[PDB]
């Protein structure tokens, strides 16, 4: 595991990528509210274990060409029981790309 | 009583904002810094297999997680 | 001697107080390929990862080296009958072929909870992994071990509030295994290797000549090295052979004798960072193995 890559990158139109992680997010059943036209905060209720889960994305650019998705757990406020807010963080960012996002 | 007048800025959100509040695009990790905690980060996709990444806190200790994940 | 200096510290300290300020942890979807899992813990530098199930959305378990040594027995009898199933397994289909009526829950402990609790869950579940998950989180923040826990003891308590227990030798205090002693010979092929760390669930195997004297180690771990080939085939090798495609470590050349004392064998697994000693004779001949596990269940026990 050599080299770590923040977030995702992209050449698409930046307003074409906030609209289109509007989509996937509302498709999920998330809730979300606009800070900026580049900033969310996204909330999701999990299905089984009815707890709440809280993250942040944020369109940064890197080239003139180029741009960056930032994704940012949100902190809140014998055997296990059901649940890690670190796993469902990259549940939730995984579905999120899946959902709203191709491989060039 | 005469029309009124709009004023909009347009032009402050024309672009996002420009990456660096010092948070690094790439770490190279082959066999801190402070605030990149929380941030999702991932390696390239290899034979369908997403790997992400992060590092939390758990009141003075940090734990890295990675998630190895089929697609 | 004593109700332990040793029992008193492990009441009084909590998992969090071995838990370093830095970590890394590795975590697998149970939808993982199995080939694709343990060739992620060699890249890692990793010895044990959990399992978290998409569908029920918790940890259910461990995939550790044992397993990878288990899977291999399993793939290797196999191939010579020509199934060729396991390699496309995925963690789940695994585990539902191993545990099926047998019960295997995961056993974890809270970062509140007492080392000594930690110490008796490894023992009682005869295991060598011990998550420590937040009951707040339900985040795993650090896997606990026999290596890490007796540094942290040997580190931690002064020398000379000193139970007389310390200057008693591994003979009169009973500490190791004494018989049925599981060997390999200079020429003993690997995939034999294999089949007694199946039958005696054992991490290491003493590797001897022919009056039975000791030259070498082979262990679990030399296993997942079998993991850097991207072929799988070599396995009719001598265990000798095998052991030159090794990097680094060094045990087996750690011996000890029946007769020195448990401070100075706490000191030399300490200090050597090795997980155990070879005990040995006069003339180097293996007479039992003593492991961090015999200590710890030693120390737990108030000496003894
Ligand atoms: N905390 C745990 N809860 C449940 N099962 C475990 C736990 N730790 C290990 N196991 C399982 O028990 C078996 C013994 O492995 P163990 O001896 O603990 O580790 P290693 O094989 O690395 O020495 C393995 O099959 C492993 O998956
Ligand atoms: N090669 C071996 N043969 C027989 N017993 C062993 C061997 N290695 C370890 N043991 C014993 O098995 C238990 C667990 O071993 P370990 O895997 O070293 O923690 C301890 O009581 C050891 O003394």
């Amino acid at each position: 595991s050599m080299a770590w890559h923040l977030g995702i990158r992209s050449q698409s139109r930046p307003n074409d990528i906030m609209a289109e992680v509007c989509r996937a997010i509302k498709q999920l059943d998330y809730e979300w509210k606009v800070v900026n036209p580049y900033y969310l905060r996204v909330r999701r209720k999990n299905p089984v274990t009815s707890t709440f889960s809280k993250m942040s994305l944020q369109l940064y650019q890197v080239d003139s060409r180029t741009y960056l998705l930032d994704f940012r757990s949100i902190d809140d406020e014998v055997a296990p029981r059901p649940g890690s807010h670190t796993i469902e963080f990259f549940e939730m960012c995984a579905n999120l790309i899946k959902n709203s996002c191709t491989v060039n | 009583g005469q029309e009124m007048y709009a004023f909009r800025s347009e032009e402050r959100f024309k672009s996002p904002p420009i990456l660096p509040p010092h948070l690094l695009q790439v770490i190279l990790n082959k066999d801190p810094n402070h605030v990149m905690l929380n941030h999702l980060y991932a390696l390239s996709i290899k034979d369908s297999v997403m790997v992400l990444s992060a590092t939390h806190r758990y009141k003075k200790k940090y734990v890295t997680t990675l998630l190895y994940k089929p697609i | 001697s004593n109700s332990s200096v040793y029992t008193t510290f492990m009441k009084s300290h909590r998992c969090y107080d071995l838990i370093p300020t830095s970590s890394k942890l590795v975590v697998f979807d149970t939808s993982l390929q199995v080939k694709k899992a343990f060739f992620a813990l060699v890249t890692n530098g990793v010895r044990a990862a959990p399992l978290w199930d998409s569908k029920k959305q918790s940890f259910v378990g461990m995939l550790t080296i044992t397993d990878f040594i288990n899977i291999l027995h399993r793939y290797y009898k196999s191939a010579l009958v020509q199934i060729y199933e396991l390699e496309e397994h995925k963690i789940e289909t695994w585990r539902e072929v191993y545990l099926q009526d047998s019960f295997k829950p995961l056993v974890c402990i809270s970062p509140n909870a007492s080392l000594f609790d930690a110490v008796s869950s490894l023992i009682r579940n005869k295991i060598h992994r011990l998550p420590v998950i937040d009951p707040e989180s339900g985040n795993t923040l650090y896997i606990l071990t026999h290596k890490r826990i007796l540094k942290f003891l040997k580190l931690f308590i002064t020398e000379f509030p000193k139970p007389e227990f310390m200057s008693k030798s591994l003979e009169e205090l009973q500490i190791g295994t004494y018989a049925n002693i599981a060997m390999v010979r200079t020429t003993t092929p690997v995939y034999v290797a294999l089949g007694i760390f199946v039958q005696h669930r054992v991490s290491a195997l003493p590797v001897v000549d022919e009056k039975g004297r000791v030259v070498d180690i082979y262990s679990k771990f030399d296993v997942i090295n079998l993991a850097a080939e991207k072929t799988y085939n070599n396995l009719d090798v001598s265990v000798t052979k095998a052991l030159q495609h090794r990097s680094h470590y060094f045990e087996g050349v750690l011996k000890c004798y029946l007769h020195e004392t448990l401070e100075a064998i706490i000191n030399r697994l300490v200090e050597a960072e090795v997980h155990r000693l070879v005990v040995v004779d006069e003339h180097d001949v293996v007479k039992g193995i003593v492991s961090l596990s015999d200590i710890l269940q030693a120390l737990v026990l108030t000496g003894g």
